[PDB]
RNA sequence: GAGGGCGCUUACCACUUUGUGAUUCAUGACUGGGGUGAAGUCGUAACAAGGUAACCGUAGGGGAACCUGCGGUUGGAUCA
RNA sequence: AGGACCGAACCGACUAAUGUUGAAAAAUUAGCGGAUGACUUGUGGCUGGGGGUGAAAGGCCAAUCAAACCGGGAGAUAGCU
RNA sequence: GCUCGCCGGAAGACCAAGGGUUCCUGUCCAACGUUAAUCGGGGCAGGGUGAGUCGACCCCUAAGGCGAGGCCGAAAGGCGUAGUCGAUGGGAAACAGGUUAAUAUUCCUGUACUUGGUGUUACUGCGAAGGGGGGACGGAGAAGGCUAUGUUGGCCGGGCGACGGUUGUCCCGGUUUAAGCGUGUAGGCUGGUUUUCCAGGCAAAUCCGGAAAAUCAAGGCUGAGGCGUGAUGACGAGGCACUACGGUGCUGAAGCAACAAAUGCCCUGCUUCCAGGAAAAGCCUCUAAGCAUCAGGUAACAUCAAAUCGUACCCCAAACCGACACAGGUGGUCAGGUAGAGAAUACCAAGGCGCUUGAGAGAACUCGGGUGAAGGAACUAGGCAAAAUGGUGCCGUAACUUCGGGAGAAGGCACGCUGAUAUGUAGGUGAGGUCCCUCGCGGAUGGAGCUGAAAUCAGUCGAAGAUACCAGCUGGCUGCAACUGUUUAUUAAAAACACAGCACUGUGCAAACACGAAAGUGGACGUAUACGGUGUGACGCCUGCCCGGUGCCGGAAGGUUAAU
RNA sequence: AAUUCCUUGUCGGGUAAGUUCCGACCUGCACGAAUGGCGUAAUGAUGGCCAGGCUGUCUCCACCCGAGACUCAGUGAAAU
């Protein structure tokens, strides 16, 4: 039936997208914890 | 007019509609219209800040000259038409050198009438003058509360105001609400009564016809639980408490005025 | 053989079955108002200025005769 | 002319039916109710956890709910299994 | 391969977001894939989707987001003007014959078109982040002019037949085609010219807006098809030579007319309704600045580049999502023939598929179907479930009623096919001749051609014509909620919830009030016939008693009583 | 009675019997006139009852059909 995931990049890249996460108080902190975890990517949008 | 309806589905046969065949059914003057997008009763960051307001239909706003910019300029009433942003209908005024504005309507329905502000201007209603030049008992139409601030009060269908005293620099208004207060005699009055006057004879017909007039339902506070609306009470149909607002405060008879700026100009107030 | 019957058949058809809607006499738990006797009970409403003048109309009210309000009358007494 | 007649799409979820380590974390079938309307809906934006949003059911909020999910105080505390 | 079964408003074909080489070819055996694999959507090696115009970006804007200066908050951070982002919307410009293993409006070919640049010529005032115009918008319905398509003629090409009949009580295939430019018609809408005055459009303005006198109207604006034209072309039954064969690739005949209708066009037309239904830029004009060393404009001829990223494929799915290749989800495009009102449903095209575990057996029982004696709700807490009825034209139709309704009340009748009236009526269309011409792709008039009901009458078959699919439980008493609508998604769809309305009440606009201490914003840019809070819930007829309690409004003296 | 315990009250209508229903009686443990009191056109995929229709619901099931089941060759789980 209907899934809760419905794919669209316009919406997913303004949702969990890097550019406003890199421009907001707590979004900047996700990036700092991910540099500390040592992830290959900081983004989740590609 | 006003006139009765006819039934197409059960029931409408006793419903009444205003109908004003002396108003122009054509297009509004385009240089005066704005988008005026709805807000659904929700402010900038909200959440609801005024309840029951919600839905369309989509409607442009018409810019009216309530401030009555410039003075003594000869004009004519070129069109009388209906306006859904309001209820008293509108007048389209044309100044002698081709300037067009929307202005608050007279009681009259005859077009081509020549109108101007002034005191050597013809004594007729619709020719605006300062309240220092008029006698007691006069009906003043829509007025400004401070000189040059523009028209407030008695803007709704068939409404008016009366001047019941004058002395020195100030004039006393009697309001149809039961209020009596002073304003400066430098303030402008247009004289007489405002347009429509029939709007209170209308009775809508069917619940859906409000849904395109910016209305949505909301459930009775007495029909839900007290976590939600404070008027809610267990099992319902027998509250045992006073009726209240959505914030648990009195909703019959409790006065709420706290302005403290305009009150020293007031003589008598609404019951 | 024919002619004609008896037979068959097309038409109409008494008798006769249903559905649905009226009509009409009588009757029915019960009940409103009418009649009735009898020194009932309660009050005393009209006749006299009839006990707060009365009556025509009318809405409300009391346990009820009626009482109250307003328009209409004076066919009603008392200075009159 | 229609919150009108009927009836597919579509939407609703009243009755029947199959399913229950399901084909489906309520779905699939038939009847039924609606069907220019207070109808039904695509894309974006706005509102969020003692906080949202409700023609209300203290219903629902990314399979999780009268306080979801994730990370900390914290190997909390438990006359208790 | 051949034959079989199924879908065919989909189970066909195209597409946006979605993913991104899964496309096309060879090859694989190891892992994977509901069995087995020789197969792949899984692996390996090769081949490939070319653009000014089509997509996105370049440019514009809504809801909204962010934001120097200006403000709020310990602070992070938040508002908010200039400013800048913002698609689900606005932005000059395209058609389709070839060439292949994948694609092409891109390559090839023919032709048209947009913005800027560089030349060539004539004439020349052009012009802004400013003014005016435009952009520019809803809901429904019926006429008028049309069109892709289908149906049938004429035209082109063919058959007269195996089983019974088919050279005439006819059948098969073809009859295709453009953006653009023209005439501007149909359809639609509609007064100009001249002289001249003026307190408006933040400055200015020959644009637009306001007004007079004069004079005249048969002109103007807007735009489908038709026809022209792109085309003396392309394509096309065929024609022609040859590798003894994968096609080859030059060349070509007919290519016309009616009738029915849009889901398409005139149409961002008309009438009508009342909910009056985005903005801005590009675009068109007016003027400032700037300048004549020109630049720019109008007309005509030449001529350069036009980047950036996209383009394959799956696509209502084993290439998007479902843990999985799972009876699921799923915005948009398109609409053949018979029957039908229809995108129902029944049979079929074009086109696609055979539900990727199967083979026997013919047990109950079980899911789902078909028919059923003699009665009937006797069953069940519940006539639950099932069953009857049912179409679509006409007749007929109660109580109750607020006379609108009730009402599809109830009830009854008819139904195929053939033939004829009329070798086809009635309805629609329409040519010749004639008539009238604010003159013609015209109108009136009348019916050659076309499309063609339905009814009646009479026959004709069977017990049967709604001959299949299609398609109502009705009435009587009573409770309750006035009604259509809403709800516990997933045990409750209701009497609860909602509502025109009715009542009680707040509110004088820097309204009441909300969230935030505020910054702001919404109410509202509305103004007491308006807005907020609450209850009550059609209508009709009516509506007694109570101020002890609890809250409000007014009275304002006095009492209890704080800081001081 | 969408309200009444003893109580399945009473009578009329009614059923083969009705703790059903409708109407009447007041013979309602504290129904009662703005949450109104009571009727009531229209609406109902509506509770309590009746009639009329129709039946595999039933008396009581009988036969017929597919797809499972059964049996076979392959793939091959969970609670415990």
């Amino acid at each position: 039936m209907k899934r809760t995931f419905q794919p669209s990049v316009l919406k997913r890249n303004r949702s969990h997208g890097f550019r406003a996460r890199m421009a907001t108080k707590n979004g900047r902190q996700v990036l700092a914890r991910r540099r500390a975890k040592g992830r290959a990517r900081l983004t989740v949008s590609k | 007019a006003v006139v009765k309806c006819k039934p197409t589905s059960p029931g409408r046969r006793h419903v009444v509609k205003v109908v004003n065949p002396e108003l122009h059914k054509g297009k509004p003057f385009a240089p005066l219209l704005e988008k005026n997008s709805k807000s659904g009763g929700r402010n900038n960051n909200g959440r609801i800040t005024t309840r029951h307001i919600g839905g369309g239909h989509k409607q442009a706003y018409r810019i009216v000259d309530f401030k009555r910019n410039k003075d003594g300029i000869p004009a004519v009433v070129e069109r009388l038409e209906y306006d859904p942003n309001r209820s008293a209908n509108i007048a389209l005024v044309l100044y002698k050198d081709g300037e067009r504005r929307y202005i608050l309507a007279p009681k009259g329905l005859k077009a081509g009438d020549q109108i101007q502000s002034g005191v050597d201007a013809a004594i007729k209603p619709g020719n605006t003058l300062p309240m220092r030049n008029i006698p007691v008992g006069s009906t003043v139409h829509n007025v400004e509360m401070k000189p040059g601030k523009g028209g407030q009060l008695a803007r709704s269908a068939g409404t008016y105001v009366q001047i019941v005293a004058r002395d020195g620099a100030y004039v006393t208004l009697r309001l149809r609400s039961g209020e009596m207060r002073k304003v400066e005699a430098d303030c402008r009055a247009t004289l007489g009564e405002v347009g429509n006057a029939e709007h209170m004879l209308r009775v809508l017909g069917k619940a859906g016809a409000a849904r395109w007039r910016g209305v949505r339902p909301t459930v009775r506070g007495t029909a839900m639980n007290p976590v939600d609306h404070p008027h809610g009470g267990g099992e319902g149909r027998n509250f045992g408490k006073h009726p209240v607002t959505p914030w648990g405060v009195q909703t019959k008879g409790k006065k709420t005025r706290s302005n403290k700026r305009t009150d020293k100009f007031i003589v008598r107030r609404r019951s």
